[PDB]
């Protein structure tokens, strides 16, 4: 099967989320195969982990993949960086989204 | 079992193809599976896509839902996500509106 880039989708935290004193960034991946991605999130330009869970990529309807990323963190956390990344890297190619407070 | 806490995904035309927007509902740190999440009570299907769930460090659920909607239609239609997380007998209805 023909490779499929992937298409990626980053939501930044909500501002009623913020008010419950939390924050979450979603980054969704879809219509990609083969079905591996790697995800590397980002606070400005410096690699982060903690808080990051991403899910094993499963099969959408139409014989590619979808994945999802968050990214937890607190509001001061998230407030604190002049933006937040999220790259997907598929097949030696990346993609990279980018939200700010 | 935890039910969800909602939030929800203002639109947004950055990813998707030219007069659409994509909008949607976080549905985070649920306990155990499933959740299930429709649009508008069943009445909006096309363009929805409702994401695995992830599981957390916190042995907790969360999972996402976005819809692709016509741009045009930001200001005139009410976006709302109805979860529904039955282990706990929970059941939230998110209006998801523009920024």
């Amino acid at each position: 099967q023909p490779k499929a880039a992937p298409s990626v989708t980053l939501f930044p935290p909500s501002s009623e989320e913020l008010q419950a004193n939390k924050a979450t960034l979603v980054c969704l991946i879809s219509d990609f195969y083969p079905g591996a991605v790697t995800v590397a999130w980002k606070a400005d330009s410096s690699p982060v982990k903690a808080g990051v869970e991403t899910t094993t990529p499963s099969k959408q309807s139409n014989n590619k993949y979808a994945a999802s990323s968050y990214l937890s963190l607190t509001p001061e956390q998230w407030k604190s960086h002049r933006s937040y990344s999220c790259q997907v890297t598929h097949e030696g190619s990346t993609v990279e989204k980018t939200v700010a407070p | 079992t935890k039910g969800p806490s909602v939030f929800p995904l203002a639109p947004s035309s950055k990813s998707t193809s030219g007069g659409t927007a994509a909008l949607g509902c976080l549905v985070k740190d649920y306990f155990p599976e499933p959740v299930t999440v429709s649009w508008n009570s069943g009445a909006l299907t096309s363009g929805v896509h409702t994401f695995p769930a992830v599981l957390q460090s916190s042995g907790l659920y969360s999972l996402s839902s976005v819809v692709t909607v016509p741009s045009s239609s930001l200001g005139t239609q009410t976006y709302i996500c109805n979860v529904n997380h039955k282990p706990s007998n929970t059941k939230v209805d998110k209006k998801v509106e523009p920024k």
